[PDB]
């Protein structure tokens, strides 16, 4: 509801996202019958206002129950990233460390800005793991240049599924 | 495309309707100009509008609400400058150069407030526009008044069998006179000459919203979203049904062809009819119209000028130029009615058997339920379901209580809440129910509240019971969600 | 409604005000004019084409032109008043009267009854029976025009007389009956038909700044039937005429305002006017009349403007305009052949060193006034030719404020007032070909000096013309007719050896609408207004001394700075001493804490209108937003164009609360120029309580 | 003539920020910027479209010529969205850094595909449907208009770039062909058919030019929001349709600019486009105020005054038969003095007082002219008028002084043309060795140092006492702006040596030179050291201002999805009355937003330090190309730009120095 990022607001009916009829195919919501697969981001509709989201079955529109926003091993504020980014081979380890294990997008966003300053920008991988990091952000435009960034040095499949 | 859009505006307020939309030149030199006799945006500043081309030049106030705004002749013998006669309450505004200039009031018959509802202009001799026009007029106090055309002595007066909501007029005022009046209480009444009585009535079925009088025939538009031709003798002769709702409609002209049709304006942003061979009347728009007037605007002989619902003012010049899907059965469904056809006994028989083992498993598990009380609908005739809302810390959980019988409350209830007292801190767990009136739903609602300082959930179970007893009528459960909070 | 199409006659030289008339000779009346250069000349439409009936010689300048018969016979004898005589012709051209009539200086004003004549003068008035001596007076202010009433439909000889200090003496022989009052300097007055008015007589007075009324002078009392009272019309009536075009039948009035406007006014109220038709013909319509001239049959108005070009509007509405246009140019080939001729031959002259370079002298009509409803003096320059450029300097802070009908371009030179004393100098340049010149000038009100304006037009031989104007001392006063003798007045009498003449003449240089000329009576009295805010100026003075009872107290201050300036100037010594109610200065304060208060307020709207806006043109503004700001809404587009102006209404008020803060105490004895600076930011805190506090403790 | 059509819009448009074009291709309509970053579609209802950013140009036109339909190009500030509306997609997104001011979309000279070109602070790239940066160059200062018009026939449409220098320069690809010199930044340009365009300035002066060439130009008192070349009364020539200030939408001639169709509307003219919107094969105008207001149009006195006028000269000149006499000159002395100004002295021949002056000159003064005006007791026969040109361009004084007696109302005005030179304010003086500047150019010329004297003397204010020999010789002059000193030196081998430490002014010589002596290609050994060190001092801080900008950036959209998860929370919270949490929400929110404003404020204020620095090095590279002639300053740019793209600073100053 309270993000808004798409240009067009009235779009050409087949333009935008936003078969058996429910008289045969059941339905979740009024729209979007009953699918055959659950990925963790299927849809399935869109809430309007706030209220008609608190007031609704919490996996309504989502494939897990809906969210208002979506000892340790090492100290990530201790350890100094200008120093581990000067080394790859401990700099991607770290990074996929901070990111896919703490969750914390900004440090591991600052480590990628390091590294990516160290490697002299070519290489696509930082580039693909800061366009992550933005996407985390809700950065879409930022991230999207990034992708595309990473698509004119090397064509592999994971940026093109980020890129969409 | 059929129509040169001289002006469509969007945000200017007019808001008038067609009876008060009058066009013609209050002032001479012959160049038309159009008033609108508009109450503004609801009942509080009703002012006439003169519109002159493109842009709006004046604005007089108004006492009350314009009920019409009707132009005629007034000089048979070498026509002068018409003027133009509105309607207030009991007044009769006569304006002529679109200047205060007369005022006529009803006669108090027995202070009692009688009120105008529609105007209408009948002709004297010859049936032509150079010739004068004889007004008519309808009250709420049950009357319809034909007056000079000059309106300064009253020259027919005539009953109503109900209050009267649109008029209209045909022939000539010696000759003969035939009034439409269609009245609001769904019928339309056609008066003639010398009636004691109207002595003629017509039955549509509803309040019309709308009615047009072609040379011979004539049309109702119904409420119910349809036009319907008639025969001023009171034979219906054609319907016909509309894809939106009728707002307005008025006589469309045009002399130089010959059509004389309906504007129909419907509420799905269109004016849409069938006329008796040629498809005409089909026009679009971006808000519903409202109002319409079909005249010569300015210079040129085919304006339409329209005011639609938001406000707005449109302006269109008319052109001179003017089989069955039975599925498809695969080599799968051949093969398997084939073994199917081979060996149906031993499929017959083990379905026997394991729909025996499922009435088993069924009534096991039913009798499990009954056992433990976990059913939430099953004498005693109750119902019940939790609902909870929040995503805090803090859950509103609604219990959902319903009585289902015929005719007889529940006294003696209680709602217990069996929860985990270190995850979740109810307030009141025991409480007791209402009076349940058989055929209600009394929502009971409570604040759970998540103690956990990590994410923990856990089950809420619900017992619904007597007090005396002690033994579960029903049981609810509740998956609590996870706490998101802190 | 009335649709006047434009049609033009032929073009003459520059005229005065009232300076054509319509002889009838129903057919095609024909149209007389006077003109700067003596020329008098009478012509008419033949066929749509002027015919030049006859023409005088130039003499003097022609100041009035009216026509009258001997008896009540068609009046068709033409009087004319050129310098300081009455000339008089017969229709065809035939002079039958010459009267010398000697003044002094010049006539401004005539009037013809039958054979009586009326006269006026700067301040001079006569009155004569067939060329003999019969009334004199010698009014205190100047004269703008002279009336008789019908001595047919009415009885005796009441000839009204209009002066320039808002007051109609209406006098008998030769002396005042009574007054009238009328709000405007009073410039034109005719009576409002044919006759006067079916009800025995009837006035019809215009004034200055635009308004006209309907006076019905009884013998001892008059009564003021109606007025019309100007909306948005501003400009100076010249000229009113009666004339019935519009088909009602009894008569219209036409009117002709100095911008160019051309009104139509009709009573259909039985009571009260109406307006028909309002043109603009961007010059000074000098005189006006209705009839036809051409194509008879249609009614039409004949308008004489300032450059003389006697232009009609008719009721009736390709093949001419290039006939026009080619007979155009072969007059501009012949005329452009021989003005360069010569133009090479002055060019030949310019190197003799015996020769002198004459001058091409023209005429321009300024208009140096000053509005009430702002405090602006609004000023109108006017050339017959076309405008070059116009400079404006001056010795006074002075705000030109740009005007929205001017098309000139400014640019404000970097004056410096320190090497000179050029306080301000602009250049206006008018790149087109334009007559007149309306331009805005704010003043202060303690600071005075003189204003500089040179005109360059648009002829060859160039030359600049410079027009002297006042900003005087208390240049935001007018003349009023009385005053309000409760208000508190702070009272200033000074006395000295200065004769009736010094301090007479003091007063005018400091007050703006006094007549120069000393009042015969040697005790004189002079009520003024401040049109800022409400104080006035009660000014009474003698032979001996002069008190000055005002309601504000800086006007005292002022008023004693320039009057000591001036005695000093001529060394009289004079003593002065005042007297100062301690309730005054509250009171001017409760005067001026409203108009603070509605700045600041209006400047608090305009700090959140634009992210009302902002969020009005997402949710729409009818669902969210609490209605105290919805108002702010509605009303956005007169907060933004009033927050064009506040801030000069908050400087101006500060300098004023600055000076009156000063000026208190600088009656009460002591200088506070330490703690000056010390109040400025309590305005800009703006407490009243604590302001008054403030004035009254430290 | 009268308006076609005429409908009223529920929004505010933008002030040049209006487009009509054909969207689904066999359907035109109308875009245009609207307040709160909005963009509306009329098309004919009215469609509107998120930019969330403050739009500064848009426009539609055919990006890719495989299709028919048309591409809207938004560009914000910091930003380019092209973006095809009857498919809710884009053809690209693009980044530019430096700013959208200007764009024209539209085939450049000898390139096959329709660019995208725009312009920011001192940059112009130009685009293809797929976003690739094919045209780029520098210009001198903030571009504010561009054109796409085709001098000297051949074709192939050049460029019309309006600095904020005030120039209007014609960039060839890769070429720059000519400038010229106007008055005021240039905030409109459009062309006509061949080599006409008109230009409307900020004075509020519209013009015409041809080839440089000005056909005719008006100087209201409103500015031209916006002009446009149109055919209005059907004869093949198209009339200057411009949209002034007040509401005043004039139609004038383009052969002498002479009003030939004028009308009016209630509020400021935004956009005047041309386009078919009644679908009846016709191109129409389309005018749009500021209030929304859109409508469409399709395709005496004075001269008798005149005439009066040479009546009246007639008259003056057979009565001769405030007076003065025939013989009265004026000789003007344009020096210059010290004690900061270019003095320019008028004095009357015999006895006659100069009492005021008018000097009528286009950019040299705050506003259009300058009043001398001596005190009643300074009136005299001479007056000394002191001049402060802010730019070296050469500018012509319209002088028109008054000559008359003490006490006159009528003076004569005597009108005079002198002429400011080209470098004026710089005067001789004797040389300092302890004050030489040590930065310097060098280059080759032609031959005859004595072209180059009565070059001097020409773009100079040389004293009546110099002389100068064929020898080898130098020439110093203090600057009148600033204390700075200028030290050109001529060699006996015909080298020059320029030895001033402005950039800018070596420039400025340089380019006279070359245009006195008609020169097409010169190269320079060049060295501005205390230039450069500052230009790598920016060079370095851009890193770190990038740096701490993506940090911030990055704070902020955490604290912003918390602040969203926040008011959900509250909602909720709300919507079961409980309030404690609902408070404690608040309370949080506001906090945030405290937090949040602080980083706004130093997250602008950083960036627009890094906006300096990257106009600081974008102008470098400008001043680096400037000082050179012909075929080597694109060279020279798309060098520097290498050398940047790559972080080579050494390799930049090595082809800025001599290569
Ligand atoms: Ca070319
Ligand atoms: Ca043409």
């Amino acid at each position: 509801i309270l993000d808004e990022n798409a240009i067009a607001q009235v779009p050409r009916p087949g333009t935008s996202l936003k078969g058996p009829s429910p008289a045969v195919r059941p339905v979740t919501q009024a729209g979007r019958p009953i699918t055959g697969f659950l990925r963790p981001s299927t849809q399935s509709g869109r809430p309007g206002t706030i209220e008609q989201a608190i007031k609704t079955p919490r996996t309504a529109y989502t494939a897990r129950p809906i969210a208002s926003s979506s000892g340790p091993f090492i100290n990530l504020s201790r350890l100094n990233l200008a120093k581990y980014a000067q080394k790859p081979k401990l700099a991607k380890a770290l990074f996929e460390y901070i990111f896919h294990h703490e969750n914390d997008v900004k440090t591991a966003l600052d480590l990628a800005a390091l590294s990516t300053e160290h490697s002299q920008y070519k290489d696509w991988w930082w580039k693909v793991q800061i366009g992550k990091c933005y996407y985390r952000l809700g950065l879409y435009r930022e991230a999207e240049k990034q992708f595309k960034s990473a698509l004119k040095q090397q064509e592999m499949v994971d940026t093109f599924l980020y890129l969409a | 495309s059929k129509w040169l859009d001289s002006l469509s505006d969007s945000m200017a307020n007019i808001h008038t309707f067609s009876a008060c939309l009058a066009l013609a030149d209050f002032h001479g030199d012959g160049e038309y100009k159009l008033a609108m006799g508009d109450l503004g945006p609801d009942g509080r500043q009703p002012r006439l509008k003169v519109l002159k081309g493109h842009t709006l030049v004046s604005q007089k106030p108004l006492p009350d609400l314009p009920a019409a705004a009707v132009t005629f002749l007034m000089a048979s013998h070498e026509p002068r400058t018409p003027a133009l006669a509105i309607a207030s309450g009991p007044c009769v505004y006569v304006y002529k150069n679109l200047k205060p200039y007369f005022k006529f009031s009803l006669p108090s018959l027995p202070r009692r407030q009688t009120v105008i509802t529609t105007m209408t202009t009948l002709k004297k001799n010859l049936a032509d526009e150079d010739a004068v026009s004889c007004l008519v007029l309808g009250t709420e106090n049950k009357e319809l008044l034909v007056l000079d055309p000059e309106a300064f002595t009253i020259l027919a007066k005539m009953s109503l069998p109900s209050v009267p909501a649109f008029l209209e007029a045909s022939g000539q005022f010696d000759v003969e006179f035939r009034l439409a009046a269609a009245c609001r209480n769904g019928s339309i009444y056609i008066l003639r000459r010398d009636s004691k009585r109207p002595k003629y009535c017509i039955e549509l079925g509803a309040q019309p919203v709308g009615l047009v009088g072609v040379h011979k025939v004539l049309v109702v538009g119904s409420n119910q979203d349809s036009l319907h031709g008639f025969t001023y003798k009171g034979k219906r002769l054609w319907t016909v049904q509309m894809p939106a709702a009728i707002l307005a409609m008025n006589l469309l002209e045009q002399h130089s062809r010959g059509l004389q049709a309906v504007m129909a304006a419907l509420a799905n942003e269109e004016v849409r009819i069938y006329h008796d061979k040629v498809l005409l009347n089909v026009i679009r728009t971006p808000e519903a119209v409202t109002s319409l007037c079909f005249g010569r605007y300015g210079r040129e002989d085919n304006t339409l000028i329209m005011t639609t619902l938001g406000g707005g003012l449109i302006i269109k010049i008319l052109k001179r130029t003017a089989k069955l899907n039975v599925p498809r059965k695969t080599r799968l469904y051949v093969d398997q009615t084939l073994r199917e056809r081979e060996a149906g006994t031993a499929m017959h028989r083990t379905f026997q058997a394991d729909l025996y083992l499922l009435r088993l498993r069924a009534a096991r598990a039913y009798v499990q339920a009954l056992e433990s009380s976990l059913s939430p609908v099953s004498r005693e005739p109750l119902k019940l379901h939790a609902v909870v809302q929040g995503l805090g810390p803090t859950f509103k959980l609604t219990l959902h209580l319903q009585n289902t019988s015929t005719a007889r409350p529940i006294l003696g209830l209680v709602v217990c809440f069996l929860y985990n007292e270190v995850l979740y801190a109810l307030p009141r767990a025991f409480f007791k129910v209402p009076l349940l009136v058989p055929g209600l739903n009394y929502p009971l609602e409570t604040f759970v509240k998540s103690l956990s300082d990590k994410g923990i959930s856990d089950i809420i179970k619900v017992l619904v019971l007597r007090e005396g007893q002690s033994t579960p009528l029903l049981s609810a459960h509740i998956n609590m969600p996870m706490s998101e909070g802190l | 409604d009335l649709n006047l199409n434009r049609a033009d006659y032929l073009q003459v030289g520059v005229t005065s005000q009232k300076t054509m008339k319509l002889l009838p000779a129903r057919a095609t009346q024909k149209v007389v004019v006077g003109d700067h250069d003596g020329i008098v000349m009478c012509f008419g439409m033949k066929k749509g084409e002027a015919v030049t009936v006859f023409k005088t010689l130039p003499g003097q300048k022609i100041a009035r032109l009216e026509l009258g018969g001997a008896l009540n016979t068609p009046q068709e004898k033409i009087f004319i008043a050129a310098g300081s005589e009455i000339r008089g012709f017969t229709k065809r051209g035939k002079q039958f009267l010459s009267f010398e009539t000697n003044l002094t200086e010049s006539i401004k004003a005539m009037h013809i009854s039958g054979s009586d004549l009326f006269l006026s003068a700067s301040y001079i008035y006569n009155h004569y029976c067939d060329c003999k001596d019969q009334h004199y007076y010698l009014s205190g202010d100047k004269i703008n025009d002279v009336i008789c009433l019908p001595v047919e439909r009415l009885l005796r000889e009441v000839p009204v007389l209009a002066c320039q200090d808002r007051v109609l003496r209406v006098l008998q022989g030769s002396d005042v009956t009574y007054e009238i009052e009328v709000p405007g300097p009073p410039t034109v007055l005719a009576l409002h038909n044919g006759n006067g008015g079916d009800s025995g007589e009837d006035l019809l007075f215009g004034t200055s700044d635009g308004k006209l009324g309907l006076i019905q002078i009884t013998t001892s009392k008059p009564i003021h039937k109606w007025e019309i009272r100007n909306e948005k019309k501003r400009g100076g009536i010249l000229c009113v005429d009666s004339f019935d075009i519009v088909g009602d039948g009894v008569k219209d009035l036409l009117v002709g305002r100095d911008d160019g406007m051309v009104e139509v006014y009709g009573f259909d109220n039985a009571n009260e006017p109406v307006l028909r038709f309002d043109h603009t013909l961007s010059e000074s319509v000098t005189s006006i009349q209705g009839g036809c001239v051409g194509k008879d049959g249609y009614d039409e108005i004949v308008v004489s403007t300032y450059s003389g070009w006697i232009t009609g509007l008719t009721t009736e509405p390709n093949q001419e305009m290039q006939n026009k246009i080619s007979s155009l140019r072969s007059e501009l080939e012949q005329l452009q052949y021989k003005v360069l001729q010569e133009r090479e031959k002055y060019q030949q002259s310019s190197q003799s060193s015996k020769a002198k370079s004459a001058v091409p002298s023209f005429s321009v009509n300024d208009k140096f006034t000053l509005n009430k409803d702002d405090a602006s003096y609004s000023l109108i320059l006017e050339v017959q030719t076309a405008i070059d450029n116009v400079l404006i300097q001056s010795d006074v802070p002075i705000d030109l404020l740009d005007v929205d009908k001017n098309s000139a371009v400014v640019s404000f030179s970097s004056c410096d007032s320190e090497s000179n004393d050029n306080f301000l100098l602009a250049t206006y340049r008018c790149q087109a070909n334009t007559t007149r010149l309306e331009l805005k000038i704010r003043s202060i009100e303690g600071q005075y000096g003189t204003l500089q304006a040179y005109v360059t037009p648009r002829i060859q031989p160039k030359t600049c013309q410079v027009r002297q104007y006042h900003i005087k001392p208390l240049s935001l006063h007018q003349r009023t007719h009385f005053i309000d003798h409760d208000r508190p007045m702070n009272t200033l009498t000074l006395t000295g050896q200065f004769s009736f003449s010094e301090l007479h003449s003091w007063v005018v240089f400091c007050m703006p609408e006094v007549p120069e000329k000393p009042p015969a009576g040697e005790c004189v009295t002079f009520y003024f207004q401040n049109t800022f805010l409400d104080t006035q100026l009660e000014s009474t003075y003698r032979k001996g001394e002069g008190v000055f009872k005002s309601d504000n107290i800086s006007t005292i201050s002022i008023l004693k700075d320039v009057l000591s300036k001036e005695a000093t100037k001529r060394k009289i010594n004079l003593n002065i001493s005042y007297e100062i109610n301690e309730v005054s200065v509250k009171h001017t304060l409760k005067l001026i804490h409203p108009k603070l208060e509605y700045q600041l307020l209006l400047a608090k709207k305009v700090q959140l209108i634009d992210a009302l806006k902002e969020l009005q043109v997402h949710e729409g503004n009818t669902n969210f937003l609490i209605p105290e700001y919805r108002c702010i809404l509605e009303e956005a587009d007169h907060l933004q164009e009033e927050y064009k102006k506040q801030p000069a209404h908050l400087e101006r008020l500060y300098g004023m609360i600055t000076d009156l803060f000063i000026d208190k105490f600088k009656f009460k004895g002591t200088n506070v120029k330490t703690k000056v600076p010390l109040l400025l930011e309590i305005l800009d805190s703006y407490d009243q309580n604590a302001l008054i506090a403030f004035f009254d403790a430290a | 003539l009268q308006p076609v059509f005429t409908l009223k819009l529920r929004h505010k448009i933008s002030p040049r920020m209006v487009a009509v074009g054909r969207y689904d291709g066999t359907h035109p309509c109308l875009a245009a910027a609207t307040q709160a970053g909005k963009v509306f579609i009329h098309n004919p209802d009215v469609s509107l479209l998120n930019i969330n950013q403050t739009v500064s140009c848009l426009t539609a036109g055919v990006l890719n010529p495989e299709l028919g339909y048309d591409a809207l190009l938004v560009g914000t500030q910091t930003n380019l969205l092209a973006y095809d509306v009857y498919n809710n997609s884009d053809l690209f997104y693009r980044e530019v850094a430096d700013g959208a001011s200007a764009i024209v979309l539209g085939t450049l000279g000898d390139i096959t595909s329709p660019l995208a070109i725009i312009g920011g602070n001192c940059a112009l790239q130009g685009f293809n449907h797929e976003g690739n940066d094919l045209f780029w160059t520098v210009t001198g200062d903030n571009v504010h208009s561009l054109a796409l018009c085709d001098f000297d026939g051949d074709g192939k449409k050049e460029l019309l770039v309006g600095s904020e220098d005030f120039d209007i320069r014609v960039f060839k690809e890769d070429e720059i062909v000519a400038e010229m010199s106007e008055t005021e930044i240039i905030t409109s340009l459009c062309p006509m058919y061949g080599s006409r365009f008109g230009y409307a300035l900020s004075n509020g002066t519209v013009g015409v030019y041809d080839k440089t060439a000005r056909y005719w130009r008006i100087k209201s008192k409103n500015q031209a929001m916006s002009i446009h070349a149109f055919d209005l009364n059907s004869d093949g020539v198209c009339e200057l349709i411009t949209g002034w200030s007040n509401g005043k939408v004039d139609a004038r001639s383009d052969r002498t600019g002479e009003v030939i169709f004028k009308d009016n509307f209630s509020s400021a003219i935004a956009g005047v486009v041309e386009g078919d919107y009644r679908m009846e094969g016709c191109q129409q105008l389309i005018c749009c105020s500021v209030d929304g207001e859109i409508r469409g149009y399709l395709p005496i006195r004075e001269l008798s005054q005149k005439k009066q006028n040479l009546l009246l000269e007639l008259r003056n000149y057979e009565e001769n038969a405030g007076v003065i006499p025939a013989n009265t000159k004026h000789h003007t002395a344009l020096s210059v003095s010290l004690g900061a100004h270019a003095e320019l002295c008028i004095s009357t021949s015999n006895d006659t007082i100069i009492r005021a002056v008018l000097i009528f000159a286009e950019g040299v003064f705050a506003g259009e002219s300058h009043v001398v005006h001596p005190s009643v007791h300074h009136l005299s026969s001479s007056v000394r008028i002191p001049i402060t040109p802010p730019k070296d361009i050469p500018v012509d004084l319209h002088l028109k002084t008054f000559v008359g007696y003490r006490s006159s109302t009528q003076f004569h005005v005597f009108e005079l043309t002198r002429q400011l030179p080209r470098f004026s304010m710089y005067a001789l003086t004797s040389p300092d060795p302890a004050s030489e500047p040590l930065s310097y150019v060098n280059f080759i010329i032609a031959e005859r140092a004595q072209r180059v004297v009565m070059w001097l003397n020409q773009n100079f204010l040389l004293p009546e006492d110099t002389n100068i020999q064929n020898a080898p010789f130098q020439v110093c002059f203090t600057s009148l702006r600033n204390g700075g000193q200028l030290y050109i030196k001529i060699k006996l081998s015909g080298e020059i040596t320029v030895n001033t430490d402005d950039i800018d002014l070596a420039g400025d010589i340089i380019q006279s030179m070359a245009s006195f002596f008609a020169i097409e290609d010169l190269q320079v050994e060049a060295d501005f050291p205390v230039y450069f060190e500052e230009l790598r001092k920016v060079l370095v801080k851009v890193d770190e201002y990038h740096s701490v900008h993506q940090k911030l950036s990055a704070d902020m959209a955490d604290n912003s999805n918390l602040i969203r998860s926040l008011l959900v929370q509250a909602e909720d919270a709300r919507l079961m009355r409980d309030m404690k949490t609902m408070k404690n929400r608040y309370k949080e929110l506001y906090d945030l937003n405290k937090d949040l404003l602080n980083g706004y404020k130093i997250r602008c204020n950083n960036h627009t330090e890094l906006l300096g620095s990257l106009k600081a090095v974008n102008q470098a590279i400008q001043r680096a190309g400037h000082l050179r002639v012909g075929k080597p300053k694109n060279q020279v740019i798309t060098a520097c730009r290498d050398a940047i793209r790559s972080n080579n600073i050494n390799m930049l100053f090595r082809i800025m120095r001599v290569g």
